[PDB]
Formats: structure tokens, C-alpha cells, sequence
């Protein structure tokens, strides 16, 4: 199972799947192991990741799906993030 | 059942899945692939509970609902340099700005 | 192009809405204009008579963001075998992080303040482009 290390912009190391962070095409790009953002905090960050799991898990499922919560205070950088990332 | 999880140490974290039905030591396993450090040199934890070689993630609280896709549950993570284990410690992540005018 | 078929053959159907919205169905009539239907809570269902050929798509009922229909944008009524309703399964789909951003945003900060907002102009663009039936009516034609 190979990995990968995104890294935000306060220092934080998050390690994800390989699979997963391809989900981004932006980030697709700056691979082809590790990947500095010195533009996204840690808060933003983690929830990119969670993201990608929960696309993974859901998509192309005939389960239910749950709402993908966003807390208010985050919306506005995640927003931009996600602009940025492609997803 | 598949659990989702953050397992954390000072400033990594890592994201990744196992079954409910697995072992502590299993999960060490895991991290020791990635991070290149064997098991008897970690220890893991529920908060500040220190967790069992031999137990499953389910009897220590990890299920298919709490720990989701979305939502994962954290495992706090400790090294030992020589003889003694580090102390438990995790880095919080950084603090959201005042949310402006026009959506209060 | 896109309309239902005046086929006056009766089709019994249950709307079953396992989504956390509040859903809109709009029936497509015969000259392909929208036309709304009463609205359904989260986790209700509804036995309906529909027909034989008509068109319908769901929406979520105060933001018009789109939903799914046994997994995909329409819906159209089949014969009934046995005298069992055709099931239709109303659900989330995965939207992508950036469209969801974007509702959030829309849900906290009233239209006339998207300008005020410290982003892109693109962005600007894609907060007042809010989610509309006639749009995507045009988009899958
Ligand atoms: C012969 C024919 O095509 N009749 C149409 C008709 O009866 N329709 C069009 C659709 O097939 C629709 F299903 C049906 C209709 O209007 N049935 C009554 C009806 C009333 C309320 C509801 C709903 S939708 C959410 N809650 C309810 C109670 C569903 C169907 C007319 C009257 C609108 C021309």
C-alpha cells in the first residue's frame, strides 16, 4: 500500500493513501512523495484528507449517504482549497 | 466492518482503515510499514488509555458508526528512544479566524 | 424535446425520500415545462399515481440543489408486475467538496453580500449561479 505525506502550511504531516490523493488533479500534478501547501492551514487540511476517504467509500454506492458536515468557521478556506485542488 | 481513523503523533497524522474485528498489534503493524518503527518500540491509545497488544479496535471503542468515513476516531501514538517511552503528545491543529461580518 | 408521454396507462410509484432534505418533485409535462408537486420530509415516502412514460427529477426544495433517483437524474414510470409499485429511491449523491463549499456559503451569507466576500471574481460567479431546473434541463439536451 503506498503512501503519500501533504503538508500545510503551520508544519502539520498528514499521510494518505496514494490512491486517495490522486482524487485531485492539481495534486496529481506535483507528484508526477511529499507535497508542501503554504497556503492551507492544518484545519483546512484535515478535512481535504477526510474527504477523500469519504468519496472513496461512497461513490458509486446504492447504501445511503450520509451529508458531508462543514462547520461554519471553515467554509470559507475550505472553499478556496478546493478551487485550488480540483475537488 | 470497516473503522476509519487519525492515527496521531506530535505533528503527523495518519489516515487509514481497518477492521473492527483486528487487533492493537495489528494496527502497530501498520504504522511500523509506514513510519519504519517496530512494535515493540510504540504505544497506543483511546485518549489517555493505553491499549492492549491482544484486544480488538471494536472492544476498545472503535466502531463502524463512530469511527466514519467522514468522521474518523483518533489513536494517539508514542515512541521510545533508548531505555523509556516519550510522553503522549499531539499537536492541536490551527485555530479557524473570527468568521466575518456577512455570515453572522 | 425532453417531456413526458401522454400514454394515460396508470403506474403506481412510491417516492421514498432517504436523503436529510426536503424534496421537490417536478413532473415534466407535455410540452417539457417543470411543474412542482407537493413537498416530502426527510425519510417520508408517498404512494403516487403517476403514468406509463411521464419524466420527473428531485431537488432539494429551498436551495433547488439536485438530487438522485435510483442513482441517477431522471425518472420514468414503468409497467407494474403483480400490482407492486415501482420503487424510487431518492438520495444524496457525492457531491464534489467545491460544490459543497459552495452551499454551506450560499446557506450563511444573504446574495446581496457574495461581493463583499474576500475571494476571486470566478467565485463571486459561482456563489450567484445557484442551482436551477431550467439549466439543467438545457444542459441535458
Ligand atoms: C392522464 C395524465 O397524464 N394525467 C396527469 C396526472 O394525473 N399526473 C401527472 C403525473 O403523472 C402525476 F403523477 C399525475 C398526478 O398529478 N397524480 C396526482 C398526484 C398528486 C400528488 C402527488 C404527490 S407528489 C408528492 N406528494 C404527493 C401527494 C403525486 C401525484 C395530469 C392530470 C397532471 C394531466
Amino acid at each position: 500500500m503506498m503512501y503519500v505525506k501533504l503538508i500545510s502550511s503551520d508544519g502539520h504531516e498528514f499521510i494518505v493513501k496514494r490512491e486517495h490523493a490522486l482524487t485531485s488533479g492539481t495534486i496529481k500534478a506535483m507528484l508526477s512523495n511529499e507535497v508542501n501547501f503554504r497556503e492551507i492551514p492544518s484545519h483546512v487540511l484535515s478535512k481535504v484528507c477526510m474527504y477523500f476517504t469519504y468519496k472513496v467509500r461512497y461513490t458509486n454506492s446504492s447504501t445511503e449517504i450520509p451529508e458531508f458536515p462543514i462547520a461554519p468557521e471553515i467554509a470559507l478556506e475550505l472553499l478556496m482549497a478546493a478551487n485550488f485542488l480540483d475537488c | 466492518m470497516d473503522v476509519f481513523l487519525m492515527i496521531r503523533r506530535h505533528k503527523t497524522t495518519i489516515f487509514t482503515d481497518a477492521k473492527e474485528s483486528s487487533t492493537v498489534f495489528e494496527l502497530k503493524r501498520i504504522v511500523e510499514g509506514i513510519l519504519k518503527r517496530p512494535p515493540d518500540e510504540q504505544r497506543l491509545y483511546k485518549d489517555d488509555q493505553l491499549l492492549d497488544d491482544g484486544k480488538t479496535l471494536g472492544e476498545c471503542g472503535f466502531t463502524s458508526q463512530t469511527a466514519r468515513p467522514q468522521a474518523p476516531a483518533t489513536v494517539g501514538l508514542a515512541f521510545r528512544a533508548d531505555d523509556t517511552f516519550e510522553a503522549l503528545c499531539i499537536e492541536p491543529f490551527s485555530s479557524p479566524p473570527e468568521l466575518p461580518d456577512v455570515m453572522k | 424535446v425532453l417531456r413526458s408521454v401522454n400514454s394515460r396507462e396508470p403506474s403506481q410509484v412510491i417516492f421514498c425520500n432517504r436523503s436529510p432534505r426536503v424534496v421537490l418533485p417536478v413532473w415534466l409535462n407535455f410540452d417539457g415545462e417543470p411543474q412542482p408537486y407537493p413537498t416530502l420530509p426527510p425519510g417520508t415516502g408517498r404512494r403516487i399515481h403517476s403514468y406509463r412514460g411521464h419524466l420527473w427529477l428531485f431537488r432539494d426544495a429551498g436551495t433547488h440543489d439536485g438530487l438522485l433517483v435510483n442513482q441517477t437524474e431522471l425518472f420514468v414510470p414503468s409497467l407494474n408486475v403483480d400490482g407492486q409499485p415501482i420503487f424510487a429511491n431518492i438520495t444524496l449523491p457525492v457531491y464534489t467538496l467545491k460544490e459543497r463549499c459552495l452551499q454551506v456559503v450560499r446557506s450563511l451569507v444573504k446574495p446581496e453580500n457574495y461581493r463583499r466576500l474576500d475571494i476571486v471574481r470566478s467565485l463571486y460567479e459561482d456563489l450567484e449561479d445557484h442551482p436551477n431546473v431550467q439549466k439543467d434541463l438545457e444542459r441535458l439536451t
